[PDB]
């Protein structure tokens, strides 16, 4: 089964991401970097 | 409370944060990931192999097609053979096979008559448990797919491409089950478990 | 005789016949084939299944 999957042709369109992919990977990078944030802020408060 | 979060978090996002469209290497280790998750989730349905076990179901393809195995047996019992006219015919085979002659000895002919015609009905129950199981393997294949649905395009192709093979295998099973049951009328074998004396 | 011989070469030399000293499609289903067949292999060592 693989190698027939990898034979067709055009490889950069069969393994296309839908949209939500997408969506869900860029909001993922925007939750991990404002935590990040967040526990520096506790950090320098706490003193 | 936010520790916990970016340790849930953190394991995905590191792989997030170098995406780039142009990446080769992911897409292909995106389909080498997602082969061997059909592979492990197919057999797991019909073979039973693995530790995720669904209790709540039949286990689909495996426990399917095993009751195939024993709604056919009920198949080859709805035969409804008229007594009478075996009994008539019977008659008219002996008397022809003796023929000329009163005949003096029970024929061997008139056996082997009744037999080969009661064996020539077993192919319209043989060839519908082939159907059967045919149709059950398509329904696991198409349970297996749901997996893939964040990659359109691959969830479709390997759709096609199993379905495809086992399709085109209807025409080799069938063909060797004809030749199992013209075997049968080639030779008539009396020295197995049989009435030997009588 | 020859017949079932030629059978058991088929399958392996129709990769060879299109060889080529560069070809990275070539490579990469090779590589990925290559990987498969070890986690398959290693887990049954292990496991003891199949």
């Amino acid at each position: 089964l693989l190698a027939n999957l990898y034979s067709c042709g055009d490889q950069n369109t069969l393994m296309e991401e839908s949209a939500e992919q997408a969506q869900r990977r860029d909001e993922m990078l925007r939750m991990y970097h404002a935590l990040k944030e967040a526990l520096s802020i506790i950090g320098n408060i706490n003193t | 409370k936010l520790q916990s979060q970016l340790l849930s978090i953190e394991k995905e996002v590191e792989e997030y944060k170098n995406f780039r469209p142009d990446d080769p290497a992911r897409k292909t280790k995106a389909l080498l990931q997602m082969v061997q998750q059909f592979a492990v989730d197919f057999e797991k349905r019909i073979e039973g192999s693995g530790d995720q076990i669904d209790t709540y179901e039949l286990s689909g393809g495996a426990r399917i097609n095993r009751i195939f195995h024993e709604r056919f047996p009920f198949e080859l019992v709805k035969m409804e053979f008229d007594e009478k006219e075996l009994r008539r015919e019977i008659s008219y085979a002996i008397k022809n096979i003796h023929g000329i002659r009163t005949g003096l000895f029970t024929p061997d002919m008139a056996f082997e008559t009744i037999v080969k015609k009661q064996v020539k009905k077993i192919r319209e129950p043989c060839l519908k448990c082939v159907d059967m199981v045919i149709s059950e393997l398509i329904s696991t294949v198409r349970q297996c797919t749901k997996k893939l649905q964040q990659y359109p395009r691959l969830r479709e192709e390997m759709e096609r491409i199993v379905t495809t093979h086992i399709r085109e295998r209807e025409g080799r099973t069938k063909e060797q089950v004809m030749l199992l049951i013209d075997i049968e009328l080639a030779y008539m074998n009396t020295n197995h478990e049989d009435f030997i004396g009588f």
